RNA sequence: UGGUAUGUUC
RNA sequence: AUACUUACCUUAAGAUAUCAGAGGAGAGUCCUACUGAUCAAACAUGCGCUUCCAAUAGUAGAAGGACGUUAAGCAUUUAUCAUUGAACUAUAAUUGUUCAUUGAAGUCAUUGAUGCAAACUCCUUGGUCACACACACAUACGGCGCGGAAGGCGUG
RNA sequence: UUGGGGCCCUUUGUUUCUUCUGCCUGGAGAAGUUUGACACCAAAUUCAAAUUGGUGUUAGGGGAGCUGGGGCCUUUCAAAA
């Protein structure tokens, strides 16, 4: 119904955090209604480095949250 | 807790002391990376036989 | 630049048919690769020519309609 | 704990009791509703979350058993990760009292009202 | 750290932290009772504070709050468990209270006094600026 | 054509509920929600023959003192796996659907 | 629809953008400081008292209690304890909003002051002081205000001000005392104070 | 078609449509035949018995219940005769009918 | 719609030759005033042409490395003229209610009731009754103090500081027109 | 419609609240802008995660559906949101 | 057929 | 407070308990201060009903805690990996032993964490009530005082 | 009206309905009470003062009259053995 207020992350870069573990940094391009998030140069960090192709959507079922890794 | 963004005023925020932080302590549940229902559910053709 | 939906994005990922890295659930889940060809708006993805490999030897599987509610992450590989 | 809660009561007449929530997990909170939704979100004054450590789940498991208390005060507590709700504690004041509570605060909205329509004209 | 002169944010902070966690209100007392002795430069605001508690009293039973009840019994005579009229029985639990924190006030006035006229209201400088500066 | 209309019919009825968790739950049922939020009174559960998490929220509602006894319930929908009624009901009067009845009238 | 329960104002079809307009608008900031302020007084001013339990006492405290003295009850007539109350509140309110500020003028030379006490370039909340300025778009609100800002910027190094005694510097406040107890102050000093 | 813009209070017929003619014709084979099948639930609880009633959740009435399911520590079968039964859609994992 | 689902239903139904009148042109370009002007007081209605986004995407892809229609260009051209000569007649009406604001009858009568008393020490009383006439004329052009805005046509203010100013500018209204403004002079400036 | 616990959420906007997610890991700080979905905005955030460490967030964002709590501060305990009978002044036509 | 918020003059 | 400008928006519907019968309105639908039955709510009302309501003929004690002390109490368990150099046990990305250069994050906590157990102190609650300091009971206990708190059943 | 005895005064702003006077050699006196009144918070108007927006209170016990309901007794009518 309302559309959520990603209006601050528009060029900076986020981090999505998947399920316990898997984070994905990458520059918010877009969203939708669902917290379905487009990704440009995503990059997968676990605590070993792995690329995720120059864009991605994720799921937002699988989103719990998002670190801001860019000051606004 | 000393400087806020807050619209209020301070003697509003001195009423908005809020409370001190959760003491953690650790977790009893399995974890969202365990947390499935269970593996290995076998077919219903044996029960169609005997 | 400007907004992309994430709707508009997998429509663009469509015409533009690039090979396709699907993720799913976790470690029962198996990673598939492939090439995405119809969707619709709960998120079921059609895909064709899959290779499915688990998680850290492929195996074909031909055309798979991919039900949205295990569908993960899409990359292009 | 000899409370006897009522027979035929829903979650609008069980308002402003010490309820002892249950949930998936276990994590036992312990406070005063004070309102529902159609989610069952409930929130929760002077609330207690208690849990059993996995070191006293072996002695629970068939005598003392110690709980970790935390304290939330205040919180809201969604209805998703929650199972079931009991009555555990009747409130300070009774049916009497918060039934003249309750006139008093009618007849005081009703004035206020009242101030409401003389500001009016 | 806690004997320092200008430490009345130090114990300010302290005693907002034992009246925001602690939930017995026996170790704010203790702590305040111990403040009342050490020679601040913020003082008062703790005497005053000592004085709006005293003021916030609400039975003879918390008078073990402050301290033992044969110390009560033998220094100011006076009983916890004695029933009866206990209005002006508070009362003068509250006057000789008053008295002894008066008496403790003015030493510890004295002493505050003594060394800011005498020692503290002469140096300007309590930092370290650098390895070149000059201090007259 | 819900059958939660089947369990509103359902009210003084000595039943039990196998949650998902595991539990047994006997008791009578006071009332019901459309969500299936349903209230139940002079209850004893019990967890079977293990699951920790389950003997945790077996234990930790009071009146344990595993058969625990409990004077009140109410369990939310998602939580409800089975619920058995007893066999002395006749289950061909309750489920006449009445509902269903009026909307094959008015067709 | 949406309602205010603060401000009593209703308001069309529930847009996310009106509601998050109508929290930042001047009215409702006004009434609901205010209700949350008398809410917490009210709270604060409740005086729940215990309902009193009394008991038939015992025979020999009777006589102990009975004979040992009779004490004095003091009390006051109504403008006295009105004004003595009032006195109270206002010295209770006042020590509830003050705080001791000696650290930040003590420490006002220090070279590391537009680093840390400056409150503006800190780096934890220092992004919350420049992020609502509260921008100020009433003409009146920037024109009334005609004093300098005085902004330390975070780049002000050790050169400037060397000697922090040539630039005058003030001289430290006198610990204050407790004015009802002011009357027993030593009035001889110890050394000669000029000025 | 869209959901919401079919009509008022006529979705009843397109669900009994759908009961008639669409992947509800094994439910609704058993409820008139009075065949029984077998429901393979979410937690290894094989039911067998027959169904009573239809419902758009799933929600399944049975009667005469013989359940089974598998204890693995070491391998045991375990097994319950239950007259009457509301089962929950949530559970269901599958359902297999006999001809 | 109540459930997320069904816009997302309405979103795959509304996205999934070229040259028909049922594509809107404006939009096939890019930025339709009856678009631009959705939900707010300066509403045209409904567009009776229908918009498409797989048609965008199309327009957008043929523009890239393809082609360009140039008659969809004329007629988005045609458009925004229309919707510049309507708004600079609004906005002559809006300059000709000032003009008739400031020259209203019973204060052309005090400002002459003021000139005709305005008639060395001769010259300093000149001086200050002209300047006791600039008073009058300021108090009363600060009943209203109301300008023009130059782009909008909208109503501003002078003594107003610039921060309600800026909130004045992020409008839909300001924006549209500010970009319709653009895409105007870009085609005059590619046509002439 | 949305409910008295949604408007309590979207009343302590800009207050000290701490979170607890579904995972275990709680989050403490200064909400930015509640929603209707709960999908909540933070500031200043301290996490900790499930395994027992703590770390700081400057920004954080949470799904509504992956909450498991969130404490507002007790001065919410008295509001107009609990009062059961307040009447309705002449609601416009 | 309207509501919310904000800025000037009396 | 009046007068004006600007920014955003201008609304998912239908209904108010159920069953049977009679009448009216041009098989289907609506209405009846129409009739019988069930259910719900409110107000009263009674059931030798069910549970609880703290000494004062003393200086106590019941319920819930301490996010209180003794208490750093007693008994246990952990406090980073890799390359190389001087020896080396050696199936590992030299794992093991002593010393070091370097490389990525690097919870604080070891007065830490878990289990066990006693004593002391302090908080919130009550009918701290009316008579008496009394010889009852296999149909086991004269529940035949004024109330209050929670609940069951029944009637208007 | 006076005097004596027992208890309570934590009513901690010494009755807490409000205001004023006033109190432990006492426990009081006067006035008012729901389109009203009382107390308090916040503010710009550069002391005080005044204006605006809100918050909370307006109580407890006994008695005459009226009314609803529960139980017992008496008088009269209709019906069934």
């Amino acid at each position: 119904v309302s559309t959520p207020e990603l209006k601050k992350y528009m060029d900076k870069k986020i981090l999505l955090n998947i399920n316990g573990s898997r984070k994905v940094a990458g520059i918010l391009r877009g969203y939708d209604i669902f917290l379905n998030v487009v990704l440009d140069d995503a990059m997968e960090i676990n605590g070993n480095n792995h690329q995720l192709g120059l864009q991605t959507v994720i799921r937002g079922n699988s989103i719990i949250s998002l670190e801001a890794l860019d000051a606004i | 807790m000393n400087y806020n963004l807050s619209k209020y005023p301070d003697d509003v925020s001195r009423l908005f002391k809020p409370r001190p932080p959760l003491s953690y302590k650790r977790p009893t549940d399995y974890p969202y990376a365990k947390r499935q229902t269970n593996p290995n559910i076998t077919g219903v053709a044996n029960l169609l036989s005997t | 630049k400007a907004m992309v939906p994430p709707i508009n994005c997998i429509f663009n990922f469509l015409q533009q048919q690039t090979p396709v890295t699907i993720w799913l659930f976790e470690q029962i889940g198996i990673r598939i690769k492939g090439k995405i060809v119809g969707f619709d708006e709960f998120m079921n993805v059609v895909i064709d020519e899959a290779v499915e490999i688990p998680v850290n030897k492929g195996t074909p599987l031909g055309k798979i309609l991919l039900k949205g509610d295990n569908i993960t992450l899409i990359t292009s590989a | 704990s000899k409370i006897q809660v009522a027979h035929s009561s829903r979650l609008a007449n069980l308002i402003d009791y010490k309820l002892r929530v249950l949930t998936q997990d276990g994590r036992v909170y312990i406070g005063q509703l004070m309102a529902f939704d159609k989610h069952m979100n409930l929130v929760l004054n002077e609330c207690i979350e208690e849990r059993v450590p996995k070191t006293q789940l072996d002695k629970l498991r068939p005598l003392n058993i110690k709980v970790e208390k935390r304290v939330l005060g205040l919180t809201i507590l969604r209805g998703e990760q929650i199972l079931s709700t009991v009555v555990e504690d009747k409130p300070l004041l009774s049916k009497k009292e918060r039934l003249v509570r309750d006139k008093k605060e009618k007849k005081q909205a009703q004035k206020q009202t009242k101030l409401r329509k003389e500001k009016e004209k | 750290v806690g004997l320092h002169f200008f430490s009345g944010e130090f114990w300010d902070l302290y005693l907002e932290q034992i009246s925001s966690r602690c939930t017995s209100s026996k170790k704010y007392w203790n702590v305040l009772r111990k403040i009342l002795e050490i020679p601040l430069h913020s003082f008062s605001k703790f005497y005053a504070l000592w004085l709006q508690r005293i003021d916030d009293i609400m039975d003879l039973k918390q008078l073990s709050q402050l301290t033992s009840k044969d110390e009560l019994l033998k220094k100011l005579k006076i009983d916890i468990n004695y029933s009866g009229r206990k209005g002006p029985y508070l009362q003068d639990a509250k006057k000789k209270l008053k008295k002894i924190t008066k008496e403790m006030y003015m030493v510890v006035q004295y002493q505050v006094l003594e060394i800011y006229s005498i020692f503290e209201s002469k140096i300007y400088i309590n930092y370290y600026t650098s390895p070149e500066t000059l201090v007259s | 054509m819900k059958l939660v209309n089947f369990l509103k019919k359902l009210r003084n009825e000595q039943v039990t509920i196998e949650l998902k968790n595991g539990t047994t739950v006997w008791g009578t049922l006071q009332s019901v929600s459309p969500q299936m939020n349903a209230i139940l009174t002079d209850v004893k559960l019990t967890l079977p023959q293990s699951n920790g998490i389950a003997m945790a929220s077996l234990y930790l509602t009071g009146g344990q003192q595993n058969i625990a006894s409990l004077q009140y319930i109410n369990i939310r929908g998602n939580t409800i796996r089975q619920i058995i009624l007893p066999d002395s009901l006749n289950l061909d009067s309750l489920l006449v659907d009445q509902k269903q009845l009026n909307s094959l009238r008015r067709s | 629809r949406y309602y205010c329960e603060y401000c009593h104002s209703y308001l069309t079809h529930d847009t996310l953008s009106v509601r998050k307009s109508h929290l930042v608008g001047k009215n409702h900031l006004r009434i609901t400081a205010d209700y949350y302020r008398n809410k917490a007084r009210d709270i604060i001013n409740k005086h729940n008292h215990k309902r009193r339990h009394i008991g038939k006492r015992g025979r020999k405290e009777r006589e102990n209690s009975s004979q040992n003295e009779t004490l004095k009850v003091t009390c006051l007539s109504n403008k006295e304890k009105r004004h003595i109350m009032h006195v109270k509140k206002m010295n209770q309110k006042e020590l509830a909003q003050t705080s001791i500020d000696t650290l930040k003028l003590l420490y006002d030379g220090s070279p590391g002051y537009s680093k840390v006490f400056v409150d503006a370039n800190r780096f934890d909340i220092g992004d919350l002081v420049k992020a609502s300025k509260l921008p100020q778009r009433a003409n009146e609100k920037s024109a009334h205000h005609s004093f300098k800002q005085t902004s330390r910027s975070r780049d002000e190094t050790c050169e400037s001000n060397p000697f922090p005694r040539l630039n005058n510097p003030k001289k430290l406040e006198p610990p204050k005392i407790l004015s009802q107890w002011s009357n027993t102050i030593p009035k001889t000093s110890i050394f000669y104070s000029v000025d | 078609r869209p959901k919401h813009e079919l009509s008022r209070a006529e979705l009843e017929e397109l669900e009994e449509f759908e009961f008639k003619h669409g992947p509800m014709s094994l439910i609704n084979d058993a409820m008139v035949t009075r065949t029984p099948v077998i429901i393979s639930l979410r937690n290894n609880h094989k039911i067998i018995a027959r169904v009573k009633a239809f419902d758009r959740h799933c929600n399944m009435v049975l009667e005469n219940v013989k359940e089974l399911w598998t204890e693995k520590k070491n391998v045991i079968n375990r097994e319950r005769f239950i007259s009457k039964l509301f089962l929950r859609g949530d559970s269901v994992i599958v359902v297999l009918k006999t001809p | 719609m109540s459930t997320p689902a069904a816009e997302q239903r309405k979103l795959v139904e509304q996205l999934m030759g070229l040259h028909d009148p049922k594509i809107c042109k404006s939009y096939l370009v890019g930025e339709c005033p009856y678009d631009l002007f959705q939900g707010t007081k300066q509403s045209l209605g409904k567009c009776p042409q229908m918009h498409l986004t797989k048609h965008k995407i199309q327009y957008e892809r043929e523009v890239k490395q393809g082609k360009t229609f140039p008659e969809f260009e004329r007629e988005y051209l045609a458009i925004l003229s229309r919707f510049v000569n309507e708004c600079n007649g609004q906005i002559s009406v809006a300059l000709q209610n000032l003009k008739h604001t400031a020259e209203e009858r019973m204060k052309i009568q005090q400002v002459t009731e003021e000139l005709d008393v305005l008639d060395l020490i001769s010259k300093r009383k000149e001086v200050a009754k002209r300047v006791r006439n600039i008073t009058e004329n300021v108090g009363q052009s600060a009943q209203q103090k109301l300008q023009v805005c130059e782009v909008c046509g909208a109503y501003l203010s002078r003594l107003d500081t610039d921060r309600r100013l800026a909130d004045h500018f992020l409008g839909k209204i300001h924006l549209g027109y500010v970009k319709m403004r653009e895409d105007y002079d870009r085609l005059m400036k590619n046509n002439r | 419609m949305n409910g008295i616990p949604v408007k309590l959420l979207n009343e302590a906007q800009g207050h000290i609240v701490s979170l607890e997610l579904t995972t275990g890991a709680t989050y403490r700080g200064k909400l930015v802008e509640s929603e209707d979905s709960m999908n909540v905005q933070l500031r200043d955030v301290i996490a900790t995660e499930p395994q027992g460490a703590v770390t700081h967030m400057d920004q954080i964002f949470v799904r509504g559906s992956q909450i498991k709590f969130i404490v507002v501060p007790d001065l919410l305990k008295n509001a107009p949101l609990f009062k059961k009978n307040s009447s309705r002044p002449m609601p416009p036509i």
